[PDB]
């Protein structure tokens, strides 16, 4: 099938050229439709020092149909569900909606964007959306949003130690 | 001074730019509009996991000679 060749190619290209702060691996080698994403929060952000885990699941017809992106790590964010599912336009049926030209490198870059600048117009979590808008509008005077972010990050150190990963 | 930086589009295209460390992000998007016609308000530039803010400068991010930025678009 074209799927399996397509996926194998994006894999080698992602491993030969990573997206900074993301690491790509198969859950099980010899299944290309399910991936593990290791994600490292950047320095001088509230995600600093943090280690995060997500999974990608690819349909039989990829890249005709968009894959699913879900966090294993628990994340507080206007565009992330309770389940860990990311709501991002490019994963639903301009370059922000899904079509056969799109690829994984693009999805990742799009998520980084979404981590940096949440979509507060059509959020999946509006409690987090309200809280973010409050944090923003207050020019940092409100610490409620940021305190939550710090804690989850601090928690991830247990995941790193448990996985044997050294956090740069 | 003299320095070039590279900007990668979602299509794989590498755009080469002539810049100064004193240049803001706002006017590097100006640089980009000039070549690609993409309006600066929908442009987003990513470096080391960070989306750079308009009104900061390349120097404040310590972006040195020949660093490659990644472009992404946002309407809203
Ligand atoms: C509410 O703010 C949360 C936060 O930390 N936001 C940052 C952007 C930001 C930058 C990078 C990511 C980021 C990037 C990657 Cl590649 C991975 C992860 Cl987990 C997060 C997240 C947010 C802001 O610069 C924030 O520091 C600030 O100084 O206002």
């Amino acid at each position: 099938p074209s799927s399996q060749k397509a996926l194998l190619l994006e894999l080698k290209g992602l491993q030969e050229e990573p997206v900074e702060g993301f690491r790509v691996t198969l859950v099980d080698e010899g299944d290309l439709y399910n991936w593990e994403v290791a994600i490292f929060g950047p320095p001088n952000t509230y995600y600093e020092g943090g280690y995060f885990k997500a999974r990608l699941k690819f349909p039989i017809d990829y890249p005709y149909s968009p894959p699913a992106f879900r966090f294993l790590t628990k994340m507080w964010h206007p565009n992330i569900y309770e389940t860990g599912d990311v709501c991002i336009s490019i994963l639903h049926p301009p370059s922000e909606r899904w079509n056969p030209t799109q690829n994984v490198r693009t999805i990742l870059l799009s998520v980084i964007s979404l981590l940096n600048e949440p979509n507060t117009f059509s959020p999946a979590n509006v409690d987090a959306s309200v809280m973010y808008r409050k944090w923003k509008e207050s020019k940092g005077k409100d610490r409620e949003y940021t305190d939550i972010i710090r804690k989850q990050v601090l928690g991830t150190k247990v995941d790193a130690e448990r996985d044997g990963v050294k956090v740069p | 001074m003299g320095m070039q930086i590279f900007v990668k589009t979602l299509t794989g295209k590498t755009i080469t730019l002539e810049v100064e460390p004193s240049d803001t992000i706002e006017n590097v998007k100006a640089k980009i509009q000039d070549k690609e016609g993409i309006p600066p308000d929908q442009q987003r530039l990513i470096f080391a996991g960070k989306q750079l803010e308009d009104g900061r400068t390349l120097s404040d991010y310590n972006i040195q000679k020949e660093s490659t930025l990644h472009l992404v678009l946002r309407l809203r």
